[PDB]
């Protein structure tokens, strides 16, 4: 009747809800809750030494089969105490469908490695390790992937500044590179792209203590 | 020396194929009094550009002679 | 030879005017809040005659990625991205265009702008 | 040379003593010499007869904004976008 | 458990093995004050000299609506700046006075800024603002001064 | 004030203290290598005192799980040596040589300016 | 005999009858070690009897993929492999008893930084 | 006291120091594609110095050179060391100029009366007209009024070219300051 | 070295000329595009998709757009579905000649770089001319994409489709059954079929030893519902079967073009909202809503409800996918992407282990990696 | 900026000729060494070797300028691999700082006379990642660059134009006139 | 005629060679459309109709609610799996 709304696949969403639920019953030692996101796509949130049982169980269960890691993405955020949130995004290629499985993380306590039960996350967690700075027991070698030899810092650390603190120049008395404290010829001009009016009201109370 | 951009503005879409239509054979060409006639790309000249901030400065001195 | 193009190519700027002669850009600084690169610095004054204009325009050749956004937001088309794509310099500096600069060349190139502008302005 | 001493519209120059024109003595400096101060104050007002008209820039989609004017009082009135002047007699 | 083969890893490893292999399971006690700048990278300079101060963003003055005041924020010190010789640009040596991170409520900000070594300021929290009457009928009134001579 | 929580490779300041030991033993058996296989300026002697130099930076370190991180990384530029993955440039980077001094003194800082 | 798998890396299997039945028959071991009120041990025990009596009803493997779908038999084999690991990997994890790390507060609040007034 | 030159805040000193800061110092090095050059102009650029660049040769030997500053900061400018026209264009705007002129031997077109007393002179003559704060020179520190040869008959005119050029640029700029280094060594040497 | 195009380092481990370890050093093309991306309201975070990936430009953008959408929670109009599938194929045919371009170069054969390029070049004038720029067009955004198609287009793609089967054949003479080309890649990187699950392999690398699986047919996102085509498999999964793959994926994707090229309607470009997208610059002009949209469409950008979300494509290189979470502002809070070659590179350590260098260098051509991708 | 000459003025103009030295030498010895620098530079001129660095998205519109559509091959460019040989390096791509002391070590193994392309705004001023922690604005920061070619790539006529706009530099080196005077 | 193509007996030549009848790459002004065409009138959208528009329901950012936590919201209120097998293999 309104062609711009997008349609929701309520067949999607009604198997996801069910198998939602039967993770919960399987797992209750680790999984911590479990929500059904709006875009339709299923959230499993363990706790953080839940990692390997709950990967385990989804890749090898009958009625999971999640064989297929795609990623593990990590997430930043200050205001919480365990401010560094990881995410795998996990593919059943049997029952063609997604999930996702999230855990929590302080600067310094260490992640269970999952090369085990995937070993596609051999550089997906070096990747987390050098950006964020998530430390990863067991790991086969966790070491930098990304960023430069020697490079002190993990960039995407949201109380990290953009430009870094060292830039490079080519210095001929020394006829090699040198690093020099940063120093930019026009600032970075932020914008405040903050709208004084509330536009989403369905999110105001969500969330009660 | 002939060069890429010595093409003036008037032939350059037909040139590039953006029209069919030469400049003699469409009326829809401006002729107003401000256009400047076509000039190379000067680089490695005495004629080059070079760029400077195009605001006077804002912060006046204190002038102690008056 | 060389070509072919189309009417919607994307290449060096350029500052246009009416066909009075008055430069049409007004400071808005919509183009600038939409530059993804930031490679555009505008500072604004009132005129002597009291018209809202620019006294500073300047685009850093070097940063901007010929993404076509600020011909895009510009509500009165005072910049657009000029069918020229021969502008290699021998220096860095020549590659930051202030404002005369830009100005000068939506002056050589006036005629074919106006021509990509209407054949292209409908889709736009 | 001459365009070193020469004022642009934007009413900028170096001193003859700042050292920054250093940096023309081996290139020029491009002031453009078509003023919009003063070709837009060359075009003469256009007179009207209703109380309120309008100007779009005179192409409609290729000019700036719709903007309506009041011509009540007895001045002549600039366009805030193009900076034509209208006028009632 | 089941008769299905045991792991050689743990059924072959020395009792030592097993020993530390337990004690790093762990769950040790440590004080929950600490300081990561030495992990955290920055420049030891930054840490010594630079103040951050925990505050609520202003209000625009300019505008009625507030939900961009519903966080409390940490912004650097405001170091210096120059114009740029060649351009004109603004310019500045100064990384981290591009900074900006949001908190619920200040008490975190203070716990994120000690765990990080940074020397900081609290702005007073706006208290919360006393109760307004703001009644209509008073504008039309017999005898008081807050009669409205307009409409 | 104490909390409840998980090592990251000792349990003991004891065995942190061994691993930081552990760390300066094959830093200081591999500057005589570094010294041959980089073209760069420092001497033997030069480098065994950046060493020093250095590991008393974090001189008034206390919490275990800190002096873990640091041998972690400590360990990880050390395997980034051992091997030459890091270049010439990246082991002079320990020297900040291009870096002229800033002096300290007021009056200096005053008249150098900000 | 199926002449190939289709997959590479995948080998033809011989008597997949046999060896199906022996994984469900570990599994079904494995399980019955766990408490009766795991709700794992409930659905496995139930699913497998579902698998282990297809294996033996079907003689044909054509006709038991059909009947349990679910993939070629040399993936049912692959499959059942798992299990076992599963199962007895869990068997020392103990998933079934109450939560191990109570949830932090504010730990999954989306969007954050927000004040929350009493 | 020293009078402030000049009291435009554009030409003041600004910022941390680095590259895009500014020394306040307008330099002209002449002799910058030689041996010391290259290790002057750069320290030059690490303050934040705007330099001009004199060169005689061909754009190739002296273009490295633009690395060593930053954006608008170096500036090259083609003069030859004859022609008094060319050398003021480059010393009308300078606060420093430095004479990095000179050769360890003779040449077709340039004996070392040519460049080191009188060429040395020209670039301190032009100076001063102009009006230049400040003028460094460089000589040998073995410099003597008539140095003795020691094994080669004529081995001694470099440094009696030297001394008397180290004269006539006291001669025609008295604030001058002289730098008088030996056997200078580091690379390219 | 000429074959690492310009970013890979292998520090590999010779034994003469067989490898028995290689290192893939990555992060030699790390631009931290998702930090900046932190930064940058989600219009001005577009253009970054299309440096990711950057052989597969229109590809990426559909990624983006896709992902955005499932966050504001709109739909598209039916005529931009099939302009977005018709240059998803575009794309996809543009990236496999790459792909079969440059993997020739490598092995040493030199015409099919340049008979196929002579193709590539037509083709990016169709980018050129609905976009304006012949690489990174830009042109696919949340609300569908920005302009309409121009007049007689579309007679231009129907002209080099018909082309192009003869262009393709002349190369699969020189190359399929050259005996010299079998034997540079028959046998050569090996891939099982269940150690690629475990490893995230994704695409032909997938479909190389013989899964079934496409997410255009499973997971359809586009006009991929409205139009009918095969899927290659290769049951070897060797170099050249995954080669074949590539070739028979250009063969489909020019079949899908017959069907989007008839079967396009007449409607609207964007959606209606001028809430998520831009006005008409005509309406622009005239209606106050649509100035006011307009302005803060630019400078502040349009707001998306907090949330996250993972959406995914068949990209040509694989399955690329783009983690956005929202945080109810203008700006996107993190955007980490899956680059589909980050699990074909991981898995180099062993696939070519025990190999010399010529077939390294075969086998990284049929990895089938465009850095940037790996390198965000 | 200095426009063009119009027909009637410049129908009066002299041929310009091929050397930009003119044929105005005073002396034998000067004239010769002029045409004998135009023969260095006819070489060089002709023969321009890149070396195939190909860092970024820029490097496929430097594949298609080797395409059959505009051959830079027809000018004498030929793509070479080991620096040793090659003459001319055309930085296309984000010089990343992982990557800079590679290209300064390569630039370096380059044989004199080397003349250095920038393309695309990445190699440019750091371009549309010039903010990045890890990004070196500019390659010119660390190797000295003789031509920039704009863009986002630049298109491949627009960096057939650089080339041709090296060619021209090549074309007035003075590395033996200036010898005489030297 | 139209063409500049090879003469008569070499595109048998070329033609033998190939294997096959062979159709230029190389495109000619005569096949591709003309580079200036009319002007479009590009169709309006559904929702520009004049009446009964009323954003309130074509919205659909208003619409998304925040995450549904699945064990709770059966409290208030076959094995199963994540969704429908596909045959893989
Ligand atoms: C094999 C290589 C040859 C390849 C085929 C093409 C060569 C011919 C050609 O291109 O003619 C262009 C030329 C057309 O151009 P143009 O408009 O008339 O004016 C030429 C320049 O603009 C005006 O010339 P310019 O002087 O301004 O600049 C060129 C410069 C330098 O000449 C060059 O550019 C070539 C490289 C440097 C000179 C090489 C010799 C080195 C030192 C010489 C001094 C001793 O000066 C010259 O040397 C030209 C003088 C002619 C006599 C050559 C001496 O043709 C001619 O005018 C003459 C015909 C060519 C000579 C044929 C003689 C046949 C004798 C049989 C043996
Ligand atoms: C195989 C085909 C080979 C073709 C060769 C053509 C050769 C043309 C010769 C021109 C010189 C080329 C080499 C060169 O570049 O020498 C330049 C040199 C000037 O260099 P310089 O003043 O010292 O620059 C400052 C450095 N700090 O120059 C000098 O110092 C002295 C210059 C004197 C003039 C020499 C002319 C030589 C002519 C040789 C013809 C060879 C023919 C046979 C080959
Ligand atoms: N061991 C030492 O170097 C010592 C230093 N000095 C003096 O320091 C000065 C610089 O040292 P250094 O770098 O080693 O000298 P170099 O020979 O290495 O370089 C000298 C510079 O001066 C230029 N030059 C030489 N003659 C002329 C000329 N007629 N006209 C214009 N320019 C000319 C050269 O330009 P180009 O090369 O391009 O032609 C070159 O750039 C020298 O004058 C030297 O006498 C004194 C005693 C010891
Ligand atoms: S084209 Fe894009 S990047 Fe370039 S100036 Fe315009 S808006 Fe900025
Ligand atoms: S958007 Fe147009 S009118 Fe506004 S500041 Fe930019 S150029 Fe001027
Ligand atoms: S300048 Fe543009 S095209 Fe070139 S590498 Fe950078 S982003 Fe890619
Ligand atoms: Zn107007």
């Amino acid at each position: 009747d309104k062609p711009t709304v997008r349609q929701p696949d309520a067949v999607a969403r009604s198997h996801l809800s069910d198998f939602g639920r039967y993770v919960a019953e399987c797992l209750p030692k680790y999984v911590q809750k479990v929500q059904l996101t709006a875009g339709d796509e299923l959230e499993v949130l363990i706790a953080p030494e839940g990692v390997v049982p709950v990967l385990q169980f989804l890749k090898d269960h009958h009625q999971a089969q999640f064989t297929n890691l795609v990623d593990i993405a990590g997430v930043d955020v200050p205001c919480r105490k365990n401010r560094f949130e990881v995410v795998y995004n996990l593919l059943s290629l049997r029952y063609n469908s997604r999930i996702r499985v999230k855990t929590y993380t302080d600067e310094l306590t260490p992640l269970d490695s999952a090369c085990e039960v995937h070993k596609a996350a051999n550089w997906y967690e070096r990747e987390i390790w050098d950006m964020y700075g998530v430390f990863f027991a067991n790991h086969p070698d966790l070491r930098r992937i990304l960023t430069d030899y020697g490079f002190e810092g993990h960039p995407q650390r949201r109380d990290f500044p953009l430009s870094g603190y060292v830039e490079l120049r080519y210095d001929d008395e020394k006829k090699r590179v040198v690093c020099e404290p940063l120093e930019l010829a026009q600032e970075f001009r932020k914008f405040d792209l903050s709208a004084p009016w509330e536009q989403f009201p369905n999110f105001r109370n969500a969330n009660p203590p | 020396d002939y060069d890429g951009s010595m093409i003036p503005a008037e032939w350059y879409g037909w040139m590039h194929y953006k029209t069919d239509l030469p400049p003699i054979r469409d009326g829809c060409r401006p002729k107003y009094k401000w256009i400047a006639d076509h000039s190379e790309n000067l680089s490695g000249t005495k004629e080059a550009y070079y760029p400077y901030s195009t605001t006077p400065n804002k912060v006046e001195a204190w002038e102690p002679k008056a | 030879e060389k070509g072919p193009l189309s009417p919607r190519f994307r290449g060096e700027h350029a500052l246009r005017r009416y066909p009075s002669g008055e430069e049409r850009c007004i400071a808005c600084k919509l183009c600038e809040a939409i530059c993804p690169a930031q490679a555009i610095t505008i500072e604004a004054e009132e005129r002597a005659d009291g018209s809202r204009r620019t006294t500073r325009y300047d685009i850093d050749m070097t940063k901007c990625i010929y993404c076509g956004f600020c011909q895009e937001a510009c509500p009165v088309d005072a910049i657009v991205e000029g069918p020229n794509f021969e502008f290699s310099t021998e220096t860095h500096e020549e590659l930051l265009y202030n404002k005369e600069k830009l100005l000068c060349n939506g002056d050589k190139w006036e005629s074919e702008i106006a021509s990509n502008l209407q054949a292209d302005h409908l889709y736009r | 040379r001459g365009d070193i001493e020469k004022v642009t519209h934007t009413g900028q120059v170096f001193d003859k003593e700042d050292y920054r024109n250093a940096r023309f003595v081996n290139a020029k400096r491009y002031v453009n010499e078509n003023w919009g101060i003063k070709l837009i104050e060359e075009v003469p007002p256009k007179e009207c007869t209703e109380r309120v008209v309008f100007c779009d820039g005179g192409d409609g989609p290729l000019g700036h904004p719709k903007v309506y004017i009041n011509l009540d009082k007895p001045g002549n009135h600039i366009c805030g976008y193009c900076g034509l002047r209208f006028v009632k007699k | 458990t089941d008769g299905g083969p045991l792991d050689p890893k743990t059924a072959l490893a020395r009792p030592e093995e097993l020993e530390q292999r337990n004690k790093l399971s762990g769950k040790i006690t440590v004080p929950t004050a600490v300081n990561l700048s030495p992990i955290s990278g920055v420049p030891e300079e930054h840490i010594r000299e630079r103040r951050v101060r925990i505050h609520i963003p202003p209000k625009n003055a300019m505008q009625s609506g507030t939900d961009n005041v519903n966080t409390w924020q940490i912004e650097f010190d405001n170091r210096e700046r120059w114009e740029n010789p060649l351009m004109g640009w603004a310019s500045s040596g100064d990384p981290l006075s591009n900074m900006n991170v949001q908190f619920g409520s200040p008490e975190e900000a203070i716990t994120f800024c000690e765990r990080n070594g940074w020397r900081w300021y609290v702005d007073g929290a706006a208290k919360p603002k006393k109760e307004r009457v703001k009644n209509y009928g008073i504008n039309f009134a017999w005898n008081k001064r807050t009669r409205v001579s307009t409409k | 004030a104490v909390q409840q929580v998980r090592p990251i490779l000792s349990v003991d300041r004891e065995e942190a203290r061994k691993r930081a030991l552990n760390l300066y033993k094959a830093w200081y058996r591999q500057i005589p290598y570094i010294v041959m296989d980089y073209d760069i300026p420092m001497t033997v002697e030069q480098c065994r005192d950046k060493l020093r130099e250095e590991f008393v930076k974090h001189r008034n370190v206390t919490d275990i799980r800190v002096i873990d991180m640091l041998v972690i990384k400590g360990q990880m530029e050390l395997k980034e040596s051992v091997e030459i993955w890091k270049q010439k440039g990246h082991i002079m980077r320990y020297w900040k040589e291009s870096q002229d001094p800033k002096p300290t003194d007021f009056l200096s800082k005053f008249i150098q300016g900000v | 005999i199926k002449a190939s798998t289709g997959l590479t890396g995948l080998a033809v299997s011989t008597n997949p009858h046999h060896t199906l039945s022996a994984l469900y028959g570990k599994i079904l071991r494995a399980v019955s070690k766990m408490p009766q009120d795991a709700s794992y041990r409930k659905y496995t025990e139930q699913l497998v009897k579902q698998r282990a009596d297809s294996v033996a009803q079907h003689k044909d493997i054509t006709a038991l993929e059909k009947a349990v779908g679910c993939g070629q038999v040399e993936e049912l084999i692959v499959q059942a492999e798992n299990e076992l690991i599963l199962a007895r990997k869990m068997l020392g994890w103990k998933p079934w008893e109450k939560l191990v790390q109570a949830a932090p507060a504010k730990q999954w609040d989306w969007p954050p930084a927000q004040i929350m007034e009493p | 006291p020293r009078p402030l030159k000049t009291t435009n805040p554009a030409a003041m000193k600004r910022g941390t120091g680095g590259r895009s800061s500014f020394n306040g110092i307008v330099a002209t090095v002449f002799g910058a594609t030689g041996f010391v050059g290259r290790y002057v102009c750069n320290k030059l650029g690490k303050s934040g110095t705007q330099m001009i660049l004199p060169y005689r040769g061909d754009d190739s030997d002296v273009i490295r050179l633009k690395v060593t500053g930053d954006l608008g900061q170096v500036l090259f400018h083609f003069y030859n060391l004859e022609d008094p026209a060319s050398i003021r264009d480059a010393v009308k705007h300078s606060n420093v100029v430095i004479n990095l002129v000179g050769r360890d031997f003779e040449t077709k077109n340039f004996k070392f009366k040519d460049v080191h007393v009188n060429g040395a002179e020209r670039i301190a003559r032009i100076a001063r007209e102009a009006g230049v704060e400040r003028f460094i020179h460089l000589s040998s520190l073995n410099v003597e009024a008539n140095p003795k040869d020691l094994y080669v008959k004529g081995g001694s005119e470099w440094l009696k070219s030297k001394y008397e050029g180290e004269l006539r640029v006291r001669d025609a700029f008295p604030n001058a300051t002289i730098i008088r280094p030996a056997d200078i060594y580091g690379s390219e040497d | 070295h000429p074959a690492a195009h310009g970013v890979l380092r292998l520090v590999l481990e010779l034994d003469g000329e067989t490898v028995m370890r290689a290192d893939p050093h990555i992060g030699l093309l790390h631009r931290g595009t998702e930090k900046l991306i932190e930064y940058k309201t989600y219009t001005q975070a577009l253009p970054y998709f299309d440096r990711l990936d950057y052989v597969s430009m229109m590809c990426n953008e559909q990624c983006y757009s896709l992902a955005v959408e499932k966050l504001l929670n709109i739909d598209v109009p039916l005529r931009a579905k099939y302009i977005r599938t018709l240059f998803a194929e575009i794309t996809r045919i543009l990236n496999h000649i790459m792909a079969v371009g440059t993997h020739a170069l490598d092995v040493g054969a030199l015409t099919p770089f340049f008979w196929l390029f002579e193709e590539r070049e037509k083709m990016m004038e169709f980018y050129e001319r609905v976009s304006g720029a012949r690489m990174h067009a830009a042109y696919i955004r949340p609300g569908g994409v920005s302009l309409d198609m121009p007049l007689g287009l579309m007679d231009d793609i129907y002209e080099f489709a018909s082309k192009f089967a003869e262009r393709l054949d002349e190369v699969e003479d020189v190359l399929t059954t050259n005996r010299i080309w079998v034997q540079r890649t028959e046998d050569i990187g090996i891939v099982t079929a269940e150690e690629a699950l475990n490893y995230g392999f994704s695409g032909v690398m997938l479909r190389g030893s013989g899964i079934k699986w496409d997410l255009r047919k499973q997971q359809p996102y586009d006009a991929y519902n409205l139009v009918n085509f095969d899927v290659p498999i290769g049951t070897k999964g060797d170099c050249y079967d995954r080669y074949l793959c590539r070739v028979e994926e250009m063969r489909q994707s020019l079949r899908i073009i017959d069907q989007c090229l008839n079967q396009m309607p007449a409607g609207e470009i964007k959606t209606d909202d001028a809430k998520v997208a831009p006005p008409s610059r005509s309406e622009m002009k005239t209606s106050m809503e649509a100035l006011i949209h307009h302005f803060k469409l630019f400078t502040q950008g349009y707001q998306v409800p907090p949330g996250a979300t993972y959406t995914a494509i068949e990209a040509p290189k694989g399955e690329f996918g783009v983690y956005l979470i929202s945080d109810g502002s203008s700006r996107p809070y993190r955007c980490k992407i899956k680059a589909p070659g980050f699990a074909h590179l991981a898995a180099l350590e062993k696939i070519g282990k025990q190999h010399m260098l010529a077939d390294v260098v075969a086998i990284i051509g049929t990895l089938d990696v465009v850095f940037g991708e790996i390198d965000r | 900026q200095q426009t063009l000459p119009v027909a009637e003025v410049a129908q009066n103009l002299p041929k310009k000729g091929y050397s930009p030295f003119g044929t105005k030498q005073s002396s034998v010895a000067e004239w010769s060494l002029a045409r004998l620098d135009d023969l260095l530079n006819w070489g060089r001129k002709g023969s321009i070797w890149p070396l195939t660095f190909g860092l970024a998205c820029c490097a496929v519109e430097m594949m298609h300028i080797a395409a059959p559509r505009y051959d830079m091959d027809r000018y004498g460019v030929v793509f070479r691999a080991s620096p040793r040989q090659a003459d001319v390096i055309i930085v296309a791509g984000t010089l990343t700082n992982k990557m800079a002391p590679a290209l300064r070590k390569v630039y370096d193994q380059m044989p004199e006379p080397r003349w250095v392309i920038s393309m695309g705004s990445c190699a440019n001023g750091g371009g549309y990642y010039h903010y990045s922690y890890s990004v070196v604005r500019g390659c010119d920061r660390i190797i000295p660059v003789d031509i920039y070619v704009p863009g986002c790539p630049p298109t491949a006529e627009a960096l057939m134009y650089g080339v041709l706009q090296l060619q021209k530099k090549v074309k007035r080196m003075k590395t033996l006139q200036m010898w005489y005077r030297k | 005629a139209l063409r500049r193509d090879v003469s008569p007996l070499i595109q048998r030549i070329r033609a033998f060679l190939l294997g096959r009848e062979h159709n230029l790459a190389l495109r000619f002004e005569d096949g591709l459309a003309d580079r200036t065409q009319p002007q479009p009138e590009i169709p309006d959208g559904p929702s520009h109709l004049l009446s009964a528009n009323y954003y309130c329901q074509r919205d659909g950012r208003r619409e998304v609610l925040p995450p549904i936590d699945l064990v709770e919201q059966q409290k208030q209120l076959k094995l199963p799996t994540p969704g429908k097998v596909y045959a893989w293999d």
